[PDB]
Parts: C-alpha cells; structure tokens; sequence
DNA sequence: GGACGGCGCCCGAACAGGGACTG
DNA sequence: GTCCCTGTTCGGGCGCCG
C-alpha cells in the first residue's frame, strides 16, 4: 500500500520546465513487463492515467531483479534529473560488519517495493510522465503519485522518510539496534530468540501501519545472514567472494575493474597492492584502450592473486576492549594494516598507498596512513585505535625534533616486522670541520632554456655544466647534485635556492623527479653532508664567484 | 517579532559536509538536540534542504557538561553586514552568554540556512537534519541582532561600575578590571548574579627579532647572521649588511674564523639597536583580515605574527610549553591558535586567519580533540620554509 | 544495455598560491 | 607582470550496497 507519511516537498530549479523526451522502442518482453506492472500500479493509486493537459514525457524501461524471477520499472529521468532542485544527501557512508557488536538475536528484513509505498509531492507529479508503448492496441500515459526510479530525489526522500518512519518505534525500543540501509533493516537484540521474534512482528506491524510490507521472501530468520555484501554468520564475517578477470588482453576497463575488486578485497584481505596496476592507468585515452601489463604489474597481480585464494574472515567489535591498528610497509609507498581487539582475529583489513606530494619520505607516509586509519575507525566504531607501527622510537624522535612542521602519531608501540622504517640520511646541523665547502649555483635563460649549473670549491676546484630544455629551479638542484657527485664522504655544501633547500631539508627518499632521485642516492651514500643557505645577488663571497661563472653563457 | 536578515548579494547557502564524529560527541549531540527539539529552539527537516553547516561538541575542562558547537564559519561569511581599554586592564575574565540567543525567534526565511546534520556510528542511520528557530550560537547574526537586549540588560551595571570593561565578542562577554583577583571575582560573580534574567592582557608582551652573541665567529655564523638581516630589512630599513659581508670576500671554508673588524662590529651592534625600535607605520585596517602566521620552533617552543601586509606586523609573539616528555604537536598548536585568536579579539576586536604549519589531514584528523572556545577562526594550511622559522627564532 | 543516491580508489584538468626573474 | 613548481578540488571511469 501506500504510507500515510506527509510527502516531502520538491521544486524545479529557478526558470525551468519539465521533460519532453520521446519514448524509445522497448522490446516485447519489457513492454509486457511493463504492461503488468502498470495495471497493477494504476489500480493501487500508485500512477494514474493523464490525458492531454499533461504535455510531459520521459522514457520507460525494465530490467531484472537481483531475484532473476522479478522485474524492476526504471525511467531515464536524466533530464528531469538535470532539472530539479538540488537535494542534501543524508546517507553519509556504509556500515560495515566490523562495526557491528555481538547480538543474542538478530534479523534481517527488507520492504516490499519501498520506493513505490512512499507518496510524491502532488505539484511535482505532472512531471513524471511517461508512456507504454504497446504490441499494436494504444499505449497507455502514466503519471508518479510515489517515488519513481531513475529520480534523482527518491534516494533521499526515500532514506529520509524511512528514518521519520522509524523514530516512534526506536524512541519505544532504546535498545533494539536497526542498521537502516535504504530500505533493508538489519535488527539486532539483547533478548532471548522468543521475545526478540516478538519484537520483530511488533517492528513489521509498526512498519504497516505506515504503509511499509516486509515480505517473508526477503524475512531472513536464519544465519548467515546476507547483509551489504557479507555473510554474517554468530561469530565472524565473512565477504561473499571474488572474482578477479582472468583476461590475456587488458583494456583500461579491465584494470579499472581488477583495481576496483583489490580494493574491495582489501577490507578483509591482507597484503592486497594495486600501485603498479594502477599506474598502468596513467595518462590513458578511453575506456577500450589496450594497455601491456608491464611485468611489475604482472608480478603484483600474481601476488594479488595468491592473496585471493586464501580463506578469511572478519570478527565483531567488543566495545569493552581496545582497538589496536597494526601497519605494515611495502614500497612503492605501499602499505596494509590490520585492526583487530584479540591477537589474531581482525575486525578488518586496510590498505593505504596514496601518494601525496612530489617529494615525501617513509615517515611522512606512515603518518598519513596513521591518519587515514584513525578517521576510518572513528566512522566505523566512534574511537580511536592504539597503534603497533614498524618505526623506532629514537627515528620518530629525531623526525619531530628535525621536522619544521607540526607532526603527531597517537598512542603507539614499536614493531619489530620489517621493513622498518627510517631515515636515509640526516643533514647536519653545523658546518663540518674538514669537508670542502662548495659553493654552487644555476642560471636558466627563460627565453632559450638554455642554462649552467656548477660550483666553486674553497680548495679552488670549478666546474659548470651546460643544460639544454632547463629551468632555474632545474639548474639549482643539478648543482647541489654535481657538487655532491665531485666531493668526499663529507661535504659543505652552500646553496642560493630556497627551493632547493626546501626539498632536500625535509629528507626525502622518493621523488617524481629522476633528478632528486639522483640527489638522494648521493645523499644516503655521504657520511656527513652541511647545506646552508645565503641570498642570491647580494656579493657573499664564494657565491659571487659561482654566480658569476654559471651566469656567463645564460644571462 | 523577528529582524528580516539575508545573505551577501549573489551568495547561496553553506553546503559544507559533515564531518566524522566520535561517539562521545554523538551521544552528547543527541541528547542535547533532544532537549532543543523539545523547547523549539530547532526543528527536524529533510533533504529538500540543500544546505548543511557541520556540528561537533567540546566538553570544558573538568566539567561533566558538553557544548554543542556549529562551524558557522561559512554560514558567517555568507551572511549580509571597540574598547581600547580591555587590552589594558589588570585581568579579564571570559563569560559564555550564548545560551541568552536561544530567547530570540531567528527570521523564517533564514532558518533553512542554518540545517546541520548528526552522523551516526558506523553509519547505522543516515544523518539526521535539524534547523534553527532562534538566533544561533556561533552564527555573526546572532550578537548584532541581540544587541540591544544586552545593552538593556548591561545599563545598571556598567553605571554602577565605570571603571568596569564589558566587550562582547559573538559568544562571549569579556570583563575586564584592575581589582584584586578576590575583588575581580566578587565582582565577576556579580555579574553572573545580574544576568539571571582568567586572561590578564597587561602582561602580553612582544617578541623581538634577536641577533646572535659571540666572541668568536665562522664564516658560517656571518653567512647566517648577513641572510637573517637581509631578510630583517625589509621590517626595518636600517639594517645594513654592509661590513659583515665585506668581511666574506674570496672563496672561503665554512669553519674558518673570522675575525670582526672595527666597522663590522659597529654595524652589528647598531643592527642591535635598529632591532629595539617598533615597526614604523603600521595602522591597523578594521575592512582587511588579519593573518597570522605561526612557526614551530621546537621543543615546545612556537613563534607567531600578527600583520595585515607583509613585514607590517601588528604584533609578534610566543607560546612556550614545558620540555615535553609526552609533547603533541597538533595540541600545543591548537591550543597557540586559541591563545592568538583570544589576544586578536582582545586588542582588535577580530579573529584571524591563520596559516596553519601543519598537513591539513593532521588537523583535521585532530584539532577538535583540542578546541575549547566557542569560537572558530578561519585557518590555512601553509608549508612554511625553514628559513623563516630561522629568522623569528629565538 | 541503459535510471538513481551513497561510500571507496585513482588520475588528470583546472584552478591557487609563492618564489625567482628582466632590463 | 611571466614562468615554474607545488598543492587542492572536482569530475569521470571502475568497485561495492540498496
Ligand atoms: C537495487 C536498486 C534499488 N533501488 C531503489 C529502489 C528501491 C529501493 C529498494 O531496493 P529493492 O528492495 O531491491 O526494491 P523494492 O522496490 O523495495 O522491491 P522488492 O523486490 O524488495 O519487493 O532502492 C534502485 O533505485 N536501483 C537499484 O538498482
Ligand atoms: P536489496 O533488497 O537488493 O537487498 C539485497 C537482498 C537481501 C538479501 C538478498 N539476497 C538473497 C540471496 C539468495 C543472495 O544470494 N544474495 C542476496 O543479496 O537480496
Ligand atoms: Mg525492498
Ligand atoms: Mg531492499
Ligand atoms: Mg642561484
């Protein structure tokens, strides 16, 4: 039937009108599907017949049910979806199974046709016009008195109105929990299974008073439930299963579709990596482009693969116990975390490989994914999680210390699972006694690009080195990196460039640039390296000397 | 009977998505909407709302009790358009008036601006939506439109006490006197008597820009102290370089000593004495922002600036925690905005807006663990070069 | 086949700032 | 100013749910 809910009013954007969209060719057998739901439809006042004052139209089609015995009625409401007000969305992420505590009785029930039992605004409906075309006969208009699928409000009328229809009933149970996920009702309870089915039929005739049938057929009594995509069984989760392609040919939509299904898997999977399959994806044309698995690529899905024949599980939360997050490195800027309460049973699994920025080290991106993971958990279970982090004491010690940014991991204890984590090299803080003082400098012409690079050493040694298709910035960083191929284990090395001081301060061991690439294998193979910084321009001895010398061709 | 308010000419609403909630927070959001809902201060509404304002709570120190606090932030900035002596008194004590807005109606047609949503653990609902009835707390609206209910209510106080400073910044009512702090809080209580119906600002002091001491110096210390004074000129023009770096000529090793001439050492300690005098000509413009910038100087040690145009600082300071045992960066930073914003509001009347040194997920992962005002300033996240940290260093 | 909303991931386009440069 | 380099947002594929 029909809920007795007040409808949820909706406009049309400021100066625009509703569609006028021809009707295109069904095929019979959708246009009998159609043909039946309609009728049905129209005898319970969910359509109704218009005539010829409703100048409105918009195509009609059917598709199956996840139940294949079922179809479902779909309209490309496209334009009147481009046409209408804008909405505020209120479902705001996805429950998931590890956030779910431990229940005596549970149930899982589904509505019988939401969208169709929830009224639509009365000035809207002439909007929704339609047209069966028939098996010629005349094909019959329609008009929406409910929510019609393919609008781009019914998602939100529906949840919104779902939610005003369940609050009588979860002001009188405080303590019976109702996941509401769209239409379909997880329901969970402290109760032995007699009064928890009891409640369960005072829930349902809650619901049918407000227009809301929950048919047996979707009644699930039994576990496991199927519930979001998993299977809930009385003491662990499990995911219903995935299948990789097993393609020869690749094309960017089927490793859009392989990285998707990873990073699915990767909730409850440990290990899984996608950064070679997803930079395989780099700069692509369309969709049917072919792209060769690079043999990277290949070896990473082959893990992926092995990781994926292996059984596996999730376990629910235990509010009165702590949640700790463990995180594991792989390159690449690569890495997995578990979250679990008791040693070896995960809530879940994560996997973190953004990567942020040019320049970054191993320290900046674990503390990324030490935030990544506390927000993860705070959505999931409203807290956050101790952490166990392949990371010495003393090398976040002298990371906070050297850093000149505000940085903070929360409460944490030391992992001894490689690889560890650490800095590759450390700048000094004075000038080193000993170690010969380079004073090196670039120009770059803006008009050619041709520019210089070089230094001058206070033990009299010079050098410049001309560069083709360059940029100041360029030029700066190859002479701290010829400076640093021309010198000893230690080295003094004073720069003009706050750029390029900038870079190598916050000690990077990866880069986008082969050339600071370059300069970071130098800078781990030095004992001792001293990097000061002067103004350009200003006469200080030595960088005068090398300004002068790598100004000569280029400016 | 409501004041009709709109928004800046060719603005909409503020569409700014909820953010993640602890459950403490949650709870604590529920029960007080619950009370809300059941006074008519808000109302529950539905997604043919478009706008949205995100909501958290912050539980003061030792108290048992929540605040709700709304980031009207953007709301404020789309919504339609001071005592000298407060910075003086001896000490000013910080009153939270906003419950007395929830006594005005707020106009109908605003109301749909000021939607919020309550996310749910683990996303067992969809978020739940509320609206304002009254003057909100946290909007700019807000104390403008009560104005004149809390001169009314003031009168009889201010005239039995002149000497008295009563400002209100949008929450807050900041009272400020030169009593004995027995006195001072006697009086405050009066106060706080009257209306049922500690900061001490002369004591902020200024930052200077500081130069090095020694009897012996390299190469590498004139290199450092010629860059920080280069830099320093452009604050105070009469800084000269001119000798220090004439003593820097040839292609010299960094640890070679370098004796200070004559006219070097005049130059520097006439640097000393450039660094002493204020900053000439800077006015502050009450229609500009104020931008704040903050350094980390390490070892619980942060440096900030006050201006309005670059090296036209109207003040410069510090906020200096303890050795750090168990120091957190993202805490004592929080806690040096709110310090900053405090002392901002104090002299000017304003809040500023700050370039965070932090990652922007850092922060947002974690500043409202720290928060404690009923205000919240606008912030930006700024990858600050080492060598200003340098230069205000201490 | 194909319509909708949510969240996730990844990537590139279109921005926004700030530092160096030219005569 | 211009050029360069870096960061952020947002839209478009795909995954998953209903
Ligand atoms: C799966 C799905 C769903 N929906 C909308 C419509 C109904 C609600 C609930 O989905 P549903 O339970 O499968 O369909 P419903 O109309 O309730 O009919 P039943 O088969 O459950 O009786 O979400 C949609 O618009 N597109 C989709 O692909
Ligand atoms: P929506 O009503 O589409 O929710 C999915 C619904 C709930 C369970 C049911 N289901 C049944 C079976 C037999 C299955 O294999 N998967 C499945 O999701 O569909
Ligand atoms: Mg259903
Ligand atoms: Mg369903
Ligand atoms: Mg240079």
């Amino acid at each position: 039937p029909i809920s007795p809910i007040e409808t949820v009013p909706v406009k049309l954007k400021p100066g625009m009108d509703g569609p006028k969209v021809k009707q295109w060719p069904l095929t019979e057998e959708k246009i009998k599907a159609l043909v039946e739901i309609c009728t049905e439809m129209e005898k319970e006042g969910k359509i109704s017949k218009i005539g010829p004052e409703n100048p409105y139209n918009t195509p009609v089609f059917a598709i199956k049910k996840k139940d294949s015995t079922k179809w479902r009625k779909l309209v490309d409401f496209r334009e009147l979806n481009k046409r209408t007000q804008d909405f505020w969305e209120v479902q705001l992420g996805i429950p998931h199974p590890a956030g779910l505590k431990k229940k005596k009785s549970v149930t899982v029930l589904d509505v019988g046709d939401a969208y169709f039992s929830v009224p639509l605004d009365e000035d809207f409906r002439k909007y929704t016009a339609f047209t069966i075309p028939s098996i010629n006969t005349p094909g019959i208009r329609y008009q929406y008195n409910v929510l019609p699928q393919g609008w781009k409000g019914s998602p939100a009328i529906f949840q919104s109105s779902m939610t005003k229809i369940l609050e009588p009933f979860r002001k009188q149970n405080p303590d019976i929990v109702i996941y509401q996920y769209m239409d379909d009702l997880y329901v969970g309870s402290d109760l032995e299974i007699g009064q928890h089915r009891t409640k369960i039929e005072e829930l349902r005739q809650h619901l049918l008073r407000w227009g809301l049938t929950t048919p047996d057929k979707k009644h699930q009594k039994e576990p496991p439930f199927l519930w979001m995509g998993y299977e809930l069984h009385p003491d662990k989760w499990t995911v219903q299963p995935i299948v990789l392609p097993e393609k020869d040919s690749w094309t960017v939509n089927d490793i859009c579709k392989l990285v998707g299904k990873l990073n699915w898997a990767s909730q409850i999977y440990p290990g899984i990596k996608v950064r070679q399959l997803s930079k395989l994806l780099r700069g692509t044309k369309a969709l049917t482009e072919v792209i060769p698995l690079t043999e990277e690529a290949e070896l990473e899905l082959a893990e992926n693969r092995e990781i994926l024949k292996e059984p596996v599980h999730g376990v629910y939360y235990d509010p009165s116990k702590d949640l700790i997050a463990e995180i594991q490195k792989q390159g690449q800027g690569q890495w997995t975390y578990q979250i679990y309460q008791e040693p070896f049973k995960n809530l879940k699994t994560g996997k973190y490989a953004r990567m942020r920025g040019a320049h970054t080290n191993d320290v900046k991106q674990l503390t990324e994914a030490v935030q990544k993971i506390t927000t993860e958990s705070i959505v999931i279970w409203g807290k956050t999680p101790k952490f166990k982090l392949p990371i010495q004491k003393e090398t976040w010690e002298t990371w906070w210390t050297e850093y000149w940014q505000a940085t903070w991991i929360p409460e944490w204890e030391f992992v001894n699972t490689p690889p560890l984590v650490k800095l590759w090299y450390q700048l000094e803080k004075e000038p080193i006694v000993g170690a010969e003082t380079f004073y090196v400098d670039g120009a770059a012409n803006r008009e050619t690009k041709l520019g210089k690079a070089g230094y001058v050493t206070n033990r009299g040694r010079q050098k410049v080195v001309t560069l083709t298709d360059t940029t100041n910035q360029k030029t700066e960083l190859q002479a701290i990196y010829l400076a640093l191929q021309d010198s000893g284990l230690e080295v003094n090395i004073v720069t003009d460039s706050q750029y390029a001081l900038g870079i190598i301060q916050a000690q990077p061991d990866q880069s986008e640039s082969e050339l600071v690439n370059q300069i970071i294998e130098q800078l781990i193979k030095k004992e001792k390296v001293y990097l000061a910084w002067v103004p350009a321009h200003k006469g200080i001895g030595g960088n005068e000397q090398v300004d002068k010398l790598v100004s000569a061709g280029i400016r | 009977e409501t004041v009709p308010v709109k928004l800046k000419p060719g603005m909409d609403g503020p569409k700014v998505k909820q953010w993640p909630l602890t459950e403490e927070k949650i709870k604590a959001l529920v029960e007080i909407c619950t009370e809300m809902e059941k006074e008519g201060k808000i109302s529950k509404i539905g997604p043919e709302n478009p706008y949205n304002t995100p909501v958290f709570a912050i539980k003061k120190k030792d108290s048992t009790k929540w605040r709700k606090l709304v980031d009207f932030r953007e709301l404020n900035k789309r919504t339609q358009d001071h005592p000298a002596g407060l910075k003086k008194k001896k000490s000013v004590t910080v009153l939270d008036v906003g419950d007395a807005y929830f006594s005005v109606p707020l106009d109908e047609d605003f109301r749909k601006y000021t939607a919020f949503t309550i996310p749910s653990i683990n996303n067992e609902t969809p978020g739940i939506r509320y609206q304002y009835n009254v003057l909100p707390q946290g909007w700019k609206g807000s104390p403008a439109i009560f104005q004149s209910s809390m001169t009314k209510i003031l009168e009889p106080f201010r005239k039995q006490n002149p000497d008295i400073v009563i400002y209100q910044y949008m929450d807050d009512l900041y009272v400020g006197s030169d009593l004995e702090i027995g006195q001072h809080r006697t009086k405050i209580e009066e106060l706080r008597q009257h209306l049922l119906r500690e900061l001490h600002p002369d004591k902020w002091t200024v930052q200077p820009i500081v130069l090095p001491e020694k009897d012996s110096w390299t190469v590498n210390d004139i290199q450092k102290l010629v860059g920080k004074l280069n830099w320093a000129s452009q604050i105070y023009p009469g800084i000269k370089v001119r000798q220090l770096s004439k003593l820097l000529r040839g292609t010299k090793a960094l640890t070679e000593v370098i004796p200070l001439t004559e006219e070097a050492e005049l130059e520097l300690a006439e640097n000393r004495e450039i660094l002493k005098e204020p900053v000439h000509g800077v006015y502050y413009d009450p229609s500009k922002d104020l931008i704040a910038e903050i350094q980390k100087q390490g070892q619980g040690q942060w440096t900030y600036q006050i201006y309005q145009e670059p090296f036209k600082n109207l003040k410069t300071g510090k906020y200096a925690r303890m050795r750090g045992a168990h120091t957190n960066d993202v805490k004592q930073l929080t806690e040096a905005v709110q310090k900053i914003t405090t002392e901002s509001i104090v002299i000017w009347g304003k809040t500023p807006k700050f370039k965070l040194p932090i990652q922007k997920e850092t922060w947002e992962t974690w500043w409202t663990e720290y928060w404690q005002a009923t205000w919240i300033p606008e912030w930006e996240f700024v990858n600050t070069p080492p060598l200003v940290k340098l230069w205000y260093q201490l």
